[PDB]
């Protein structure tokens, strides 16, 4: 778990959310089309975990966002003047011209 | 000047049975609209995730 | 008039359902089904509480910063004097 | 059907020399709302037979229990209130639906709940229509807010305030600018000679 990896973990969370719609619409459908209280007991029993796991997953990922201690405000960059790769790059072209 | 209206104690009066059918017909359509709504929203949100 | 027009649009199709389903009334069954809504809602309410819902050590991190601060006072006193 | 519907026989009322007291009840007899079961009917029969055996109205009505249409109130020469009732005793009587002469016209008195709930119906229906017209229209995107797709832009010219300070040199739309000011300065200027 580092840098981008948590973001990828968030990708795992991403698939779950939209379905929460149809699942609810599935639950009602059990008392609707299926006309069955028991199957509604089932899918309603399933439906809540989509809520709980995602909610707790967010609260915990955010807690990770605090543990990482990434600053609340983006830093203003200095006008970077001479990272080495830029230097030996330009030098490389210099020899390339020579 | 107001107070034109005045009390009149006269019957509930009564209601047609078909209205009871309307009570069902409205609600069932509303529920179907509910399911279609949730499903459609899942669709467009799935595309948004895409 | 548009509302009652819609009402005729509802009754025409309910009576159309009556045409497709002559002697098949289900409102009586719909009563106990409404009772099913009544039970399902209660079970739905009670079930949610079963699930979990929302660290002082992070508060203690402030105490860490505190002792770090007093430690800063100590070291500045050292640079001032060499006292330990 | 026997509710808000209008009814009138103006030639009749014009023929009567204007409504008085009994003749307006006769106008109620003219009305479709009038009941054959009414005590006024059998009393009318009594006038056809006994004739003399009549005593004003209420002295004749109150002692004869049944359907009635007593004139509790009146507004000559315009309105005439006529409360229906059902006598049971020398004292007891059930109040019933008002009928009245709405200037050579008769309307039953509406129930309060029926029309309050009617207006509530009209309002909630307007609300349903209000929702259905705009559903499937806020083209949402978390990245881009609630987009509303359009044939073209202007027309008119959360806490996401964070950005790099100086920015410059940089880029940031500025998707569009001043182009509206082109033509609008042009039309503000076209009226300038007029000004």
């Amino acid at each position: 778990s580092s840098d981008t990896q948590q973001v990828q973990n968030i990708l795992e969370l991403e698939a779950k959310i939209p379905d929460i719609l149809s699942s609810a619409g599935k639950c009602i459908e059990a008392i609707q089309l299926n006309n069955s209280l028991e199957d509604f007991r089932k899918y309603s029993k399933e439906f809540l975990e989509t809520v709980e796991f995602i909610s707790t997953g967010l609260r915990r990922q955010a807690l990770e966002l605090e543990k990482a201690e990434v600053p609340v405000v983006s830093l203003q960059p200095k006008k970077r003047y001479a990272s080495t790769p830029l230097s030996n790059l330009i030098f490389d072209q210099s020899s390339k011209l020579i | 000047p107001p107070s034109s209206l005045q009390f009149s104690r006269s019957q509930p009066p009564e209601s047609k049975e078909s209205d009871a059918t309307l009570a069902k017909c409205w609600k069932e359509k509303s529920l179907t609209s509910s399911c279609k709504f949730l499903f459609e929203a899942k669709e467009r949100l799935t595309s948004v995730v895409e | 008039p548009e509302v009652e027009e819609w009402e005729a649009n509802t009754l025409q199709e309910y009576e159309a359902s009556i045409s497709s389903q002559p002697k098949k009334k289900e409102a009586n069954d719909a009563y106990q089904k409404d009772q099913l809504w009544d039970q399902a809602r209660i079970i739905f309410m009670e079930e949610r509480e079963n699930y979990s819902w929302f660290r002082q050590l992070e508060i203690d991190r402030a105490t860490e910063e505190q002792n770090a601060n007093q430690m800063l006072t100590d070291i500045l006193s050292f640079m001032k004097s060499g006292k330990r | 059907d026997l509710t808000s519907i209008q009814w009138r026989m103006p030639e009749w009322v014009q023929s009567m020399g204007g409504l008085r007291t009994e003749n307006v009840l006769e106008y109620f007899s003219q009305s479709p709302f009038y009941s054959h079961k009414s005590n006024n009917e059998m009393l009318k029969m009594q006038s056809q037979f006994n004739a003399l055996d009549l005593g004003d109205l209420n002295s004749q009505l109150k002692r004869l229990t049944g359907i009635q249409f007593v004139i509790i109130h009146e507004r000559p020469p315009f309105l005439w209130v006529i409360q229906k009732q059902n006598r049971l005793n020398e004292n007891e009587v059930k109040p019933l639906t008002v009928y009245f002469v709405c200037n050579e016209n008769i309307y039953m008195a509406p129930n309060a709940y029926t029309l309050l709930a009617t207006r509530m119906l009209n309002a909630t229906y307007c609300f349903q229509k209000a929702l259905t017209k705009i559903e499937k229209f806020p083209q949402y995107n978390p990245q881009e807010g609630y987009t509303y797709p359009k044939l073209s832009n202007d027309n008119l010219e959360e806490n996401k305030n964070q950005s790099i300070e100086n920015a410059d040199y940089s880029f940031s739309p500025e998707d569009f600018s001043v182009v509206r000011a082109f033509m609008q300065s042009l039309h503000s200027s076209k009226e300038a000679p007029d000004v």
